[PDB]
């Protein structure tokens, strides 16, 4: 009667977003320090789960 | 074996953005200037893993 | 006795906001990266439901 | 048949604007620079649909 399942998952790696979905929660949610370059607004490559 | 569909997970590709997804579904963000999540939808939803 | 229903319904597409009613919720509710124009302002041609 | 009216569904033309409204009618936000929501006005108010 212990028996089991077989789910299967998807995670997508390297996508971007669309016009419409390239923005921000606020003007300054998430800032980094003044005199570097933002490493969000890179296009992505990493993933974390 | 039915539904040829698999199932995603709660995954981004922020460490900072992740953070929000373990409040809870009704308040993490899913989007950012590149980056996005992506919030499960399993029979995992509702238990403790 | 199991019935039917038959709801019609209403989507507008592609309209354009009053002069009273063109504001935002904060200054800064949803803006993009630095350096870009802003797809918000421009006249909505999609619909999403 | 009675009214001759049909009802609006949620809708609204930013798919980023539309997220605001999943949790419920009191916090959801509408307008943005050019852009509008149109929350529900139906039978199916208080259900699952």
């Amino acid at each position: 009667l212990v028996g089991a399942m077989d789910l299967t998952f998807v995670l997508p790696l390297g996508l971007f977003n669309p016009v419409m979905e390239r923005f921000a929660a606020h003007a300054g949610d998430l800032v980094p320090a003044p005199g570097h370059p933002d490493p969000r607004a890179f296009p992505p490559r990493q993933l974390f789960f | 074996g039915l539904f040829q569909e698999a199932y995603p997970l709660t995954c981004a590709s922020d460490p900072a953005l992740l953070r929000s997804a373990r409040n809870g579904e009704a308040h993490a963000r899913e989007t950012h200037f590149a980056q996005y999540l992506v919030y499960d939808a399993s029979p995992l939803k509702g238990l403790a893993l």
